[PDB]
C-alpha cells in the first residue's frame, strides 16, 4: 500500500487538532485510523468538528472508518 | 515577486495596496511559503531541480 505511509501532516489539519493528535502521539495515517470516534474525541480541546473534518478529508482521500490494519509499521 | 506582471513590489507598497502593516504581509508570505513547502505540491516543483 502506497498511501498509508504518508505523514499525517498531509491531511491538512488545523493547529488545534494537530496539537491534540500530537498529544495522542500519532504520525502515520494507518495509526490515525487505527483508533475510533470516541477514543479520539476523549482528548481535551478536540471537539466533534475536528474529528468531523478529519473524517471529511479521509472520505475525500478515499477512506472510511471501520477498517483495520495488518503488520504496520 | 514579478509573476505575470511588470514589476515586483516591496512589501511596503503591497501593504499600502492591502491597507495593512509591512509586518503582516511578511507573515502572510511566510505562511504561504510554508504551505507550498508541504508535500503533495512540492514534488512537481522540485522536479525542476
Amino acid at each position: 500500500d502506497p498511501i498509508l505511509l504518508r505523514p499525517v501532516d498531509d491531511l491538512e489539519l488545523t493547529v488545534r487538532s494537530a496539537n491534540c493528535l500530537k498529544a495522542e502521539a500519532i504520525h502515520y495515517i494507518g495509526d490515525l485510523v487505527q483508533r475510533t470516534e470516541v477514543e479520539l474525541l476523549k482528548t481535551p480541546n478536540l471537539g466533534k468538528k475536528s474529528l468531523t473534518e478529519i473524517k471529511d478529508v479521509l472520505a475525500s482521500r478515499g477512506l472510511s472508518l471501520g477498517m483495520r490494519l495488518e503488520n504496520w509499521p | 515577486f514579478g509573476i505575470d506582471m511588470n514589476t515586483d513590489y516591496t512589501l511596503e507598497e503591497v501593504g499600502k495596496q492591502f491597507d495593512v502593516t509591512r509586518e503582516r504581509i511578511r507573515q502572510i508570505e511566510a505562511k504561504a511559503l510554508r504551505k507550498l513547502r508541504h508535500p503533495s505540491r512540492s514534488e512537481v516543483l522540485r522536479s525542476f531541480l
